[PDB]
């Protein structure tokens, strides 16, 4: 029997409990967002606000109920519209994990039919 | 000065009112396909007749007030009838029902016409309802379902993969501290979710109140641990509407984020009810199906359980068990794809080859998240995430707390296959042919997976379908 | 220090922990006969193992979370498996369960484990519930029915005699106005009761508050009209809790007398609940089974009427609909004459030649009223008077909307006709023999039963029955 | 068609609806008492006391269902406790009806074991 470790253990959703991603794994997900045709986006955070927290509630009365903190991360510029190319997506997480070196840094996709975030993953850890 | 159509006393076949071969459906109608068995000496004309007008507006023997009304504006009309290859006494009988016939908003009144006595006549064998076309502008008197899947996806901040849960074990007998403990260690494996069993209330071995609140301390143990929204599906359902509020109202006031309901043991009365409560305090109401396969199992009698997920859909629920398959419950692969798309989907085309016999349009209504469960284990994710793809909760109890290891190896087997089967087939992989080949190479890499893939490896489930189409 | 008995992953067959043969059964246990179907290759103990386990504390793969509690205590436990004669493959599985499974007045919870599951295994191709023993110490936690037939007699001041209603006929259509109209002249004429239509809640054409208002004129003008109790089931079926409150508050609030649910379509949760309001506001509650015959109709799937009888009994209801036996719907005499007792009796004994699997004691819990409804007409009157006596609410929709001079003659020819199989019982007559005599010199001495007599001279309804012991 | 009279129809429950019950018709259904072992009892009211009304609700608040005035009569003695020979019955109907020849007289039968009125008619119109 092995233990599954409680100690600084914390994961990111989609594709957290496989091995890290490589550069090729990274780019066939791009690859399958494109050929979907859904929006990239890549959205960042600093290390504070990257976690799901509760400070908010407590300006709450009982109506914490699927409220959390840290949800919502910072855009990185727009999402991709249009974008066919996954070498623009490949460039722009370069370019937004140059310009926020520090910071957790997330590529989405969005599909705008469902209107909803289709896919995501962690590019960047501190 | 000729007489008129007047009251005439006495019975006479309900074909020469109930039976319109020639109508031609209006878009507000409901429209009933029922497959019919008549008695030995009753046309199906005849059968079809009875079972229109004795879901609509008529009786046995012709009554006097039928004259102070408008008959043909409110029958039911028997409409066409089909013959059922293979079967020299089954027949689809179809039926349209005016919308001025239903309570808005009202699953219980749409059930208490369509199915309400007509099962029991003795002129027919055997009876089922196999579909209805709800109109859009039915669908619209219903608040429906309390936020929907994307609505879901956004509160829990979870995208790109099926959804997670697991039901605790034993069913019943554990204590609410040993329900929290075994929550915990599922949850901080990578669990989204656990549920409570669908028969667990509030019982001598564990009350209810006390469960919520070893549950939540659970709950937020895991959320804090692994970064990771959790949830537990704390069973609202009860003997009365009283103690489901109450048990609805103490999950509000813990911030816990979803709560369950069994849909048909407790009813649709009380289920509309919670389900609008849901939408009022923001959380997600998990619907189990509990009782369906007493309905739903035979293919000449009850209900086939597209109806029942229709009629969920519309008195509402976040989620709704869809069968797996696979597992150790019965559920045929096209029948189940087809109601998987009317349960989710805004617009369904009739595909006989999927038993959906009408166009539906959902107009909006929120689609509600499938659930498989029950008899399933690793070996079976790729075939589940090539089935219902990612808008899915696929729940592992016995596949999670029968882990040699314990349920946080457990939790953790289960999402990294199903993470690996995600990648593979956003790589390109074709989970149909190469299934388990993924799962395969996932076990040789990660050892809690390896331990669940070696003792189910050689579990399944294939029987005989008895709910064929 | 040799190892205990530990926790070993992996499945075993179910019959290991869940098939107890040498079972001494307690007092307090709960206890169901399930008609069992296997698929081939199952063998019935091991099937009835899996309805004992997966309707209790098993899943399907071991979990180490038994270890924590004792499944001695909890477990389900399939005690005794019967051949059923004229049966190659199906098999009457006895299972016990604890009544610490089990939540207090919770027919919802007794539901749920006992049919929540189980009839959609894989591994049986049907299943039915045939019966169930509800012992004492757990009939002691449901309010039961508001008032039961003794307090209800008492409070109507009716006795020696059937009661007489009469469902409102068309079934839909009708206007408010037109309802109340109907009501007047059916309940002046000699009806205890009329009643809406189990579908007839709140619509278009017709909204419920004004029909309660119309109706409240009529029951209180043909009460003041006959000087007899009048009443009116006033329908709180609904698609929320709170509607079907709403309804029965109005009746409150107008001093009527009784209402009606559709305790299947609206579901237990609410039914138990509007028990308790109708117990403590004093409003008497007829139950209609809407819905019924979708379960109980087929011999090899579902569950008997009988066992949704014990449970409408346990839920509460002061009327529930029993059939006719003679009439348009089935119920075969036997089966309906062994559930009647089962509805209306303090104790049952076994009697599996009616259908009875168990001894039935219910500890003084009030009885139900039978109603007989659907498709009579006078010349079953005697017939109808043998099989249920004068405890019961005889109906005659048609039967009375249908007289061809109207309602009022309608009610008279019903309750002239009811009357005088009831004085011929008194003298001694035997009604199962002499029946169409007493109806023969009914019609000639009253105007109105013979215009029905006439009517419905030749009308009959005599089909093979499906639901057969 | 013949249309049923509204006006001065008033009923009193079981056998109202039958002719007028002769003395043998009486006697029979006395018999029937005897013979299952019923507790025989007569009860009588004036004419103002015997139809069920309503008076009595101007003192409530909104519990009226299934309260009537004028459901109780007033006993004739004591219920025939043990009687089983119907020529006591019908004694004391003559009895009863001699001593208020004005009055609305009914004879019941109780039932101990479901400790309910099992029979009842009507014996006197004033
Ligand atoms: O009680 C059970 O058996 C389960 O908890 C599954 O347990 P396991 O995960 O241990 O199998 C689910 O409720 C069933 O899946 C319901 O069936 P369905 O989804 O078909 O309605
Ligand atoms: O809708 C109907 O058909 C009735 O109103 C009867 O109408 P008629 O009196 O005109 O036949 C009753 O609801 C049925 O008796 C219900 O069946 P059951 O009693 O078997 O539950
Ligand atoms: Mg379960
Ligand atoms: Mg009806």
């Amino acid at each position: 029997m092995m233990v599954w470790t409680p100690v600084n253990n914390k994961m990111f959703e989609t594709f957290s409990y496989l091995p890290p991603l490589t550069d090729e794994q990274i780019a066939a997900q791009v690859d399958y967002i494109v050929a979907n045709g859904w929006i990239p986006c890549l959205e960042f955070a600093e290390a504070d606000k990257a976690y799901v927290s509760n400070e908010s509630a407590i300006r709450f009365g009982s109506v914490s109920c699927l409220y959390y903190d840290n949800r919502y991360w910072t855009m990185w510029k727009l999402p991709m519209f249009g974008c066919r190319d996954p070498m623009q997506v490949l460039r722009e997480i370069v370019a937004c994990t140059k310009a926020f070196p520090d910071a957790y840094v997330r590529l989405v996709a969005f599909d705008n039919q469902k209107q909803v975030q289709i896919m995501g993953f962690l590019v960047q850890r501190p | 000065t000729k007489a008129g159509a007047g009251f005439k006393a006495g019975v006479k076949d309900y074909r020469l009112t109930y039976y319109t071969p020639d109508y031609v459906v209006r878009d507000t109608d409901i429209l009933a396909a029922f497959r019919m068995t008549p008695q030995p000496g009753v046309p199906p004309e005849e059968c079809g007749a009875a079972v229109a007008a004795e879901s609509s507006t008529g009786t046995w023997t012709t009554v006097w007030t039928d004259g102070l009304t408008s008959l043909d504006r409110y029958k039911g009309r028997c409409y066409d009838i089909e013959p059922v290859p293979g079967e020299d006494n089954q027949y689809i009988a179809y039926v349209a029902y005016p919308i001025d016939l239903f309570e808005e908003g009202s699953v219980t009144n749409m059930f208490t016409s369509i199915v309400g006595n007509v099962f029991g006549f003795k002129a027919l064998r055997a009876l089922r309802l196999e579909d209805l076309r709800i109109p859009p502008a039915y669908v619209k008197t219903f608040v429906g379902p309390p936020h929907g899947i994307q609505v879901e996806r956004d509160k829990l901040n979870k995208y790109g993969r099926g959804l997670l849960g697991c039901t605790i074990k034993p069913k019943l007998g554990l204590s609410a501290k040993n329900y929290g403990r075994a929550v915990y260690e599922c949850l901080r494996g990578g669990l989204d979710f656990t549920k409570d069993d669908e028969n667990v209330n509030s019982q001598p071995f564990m009350r209810w109140r006390d469960r919520f609140l070893f549950v939540a301390e659970a709950i937020y143990k895991a959320q804090a641990e692994t970064g990771e929204v959790k949830g537990h599906y704390l069973n609202a359902t009860a003997g009365t509407c009283e103690e489901m509020m109450k048990r609805a109202v103490c999950a509000k006031e813990l911030g816990v984020p979803i709560i369950m309901h069994d849909y048909l043991t407790g009813g649709f009365t009380a289920n509309t009810s919670l389900a609008i409560y849901c939408r009022d305090n923001g959380l997600l109401l998990h619907i189990h199906r509990a009782m369906h396969a007493v309905i739903d199992r035979q293919r000449n009698h009850g209900i086939h359980f597209r109806v029942l997920a229709k009629a969920l859909r519309m008195s509402g629920g976040d989620h709704l068990h869809s069968g797996t398959v696979v597992g150790k419950l019965e559920g045929e692969r096209e029948v189940t794809l087809g109601f998987v798309d009317l349960m989710r989907d805004d617009y369904v085309e009739k595909d006989r080859s999927r038993g959906i016999y009408f166009t539906q349009d959902w107009c909006s209504m929120p689609g509600v998240m499938p659930v498989a469960s029950g008899g399933i284990h690793v070996w079976h994710m790729p075939a589940l995430v090539e089935i219902f793809g990612d808008d899915a909760c696929l729940q592992f109890g016995g596949g999670t707390l029968g882990h040699p290891w314990g349920n946080a190896p457990g939790a953790a087997a289960n999402r990294v296959a199903l993470e690996a089967c995600t990648q593979a087939r956003n790589e390109g992989r074709d989970l149909a042919r190469e299934g388990g080949d993924v799962i395969r190479s996932a076990c040789k890499w990660s050892p809690e997976l390896a331990a669940a893939c070696e003792v189910w490896k050689e579990i399944k489930f294939e029987f005989d379908t008895i709910d064929k189409l």
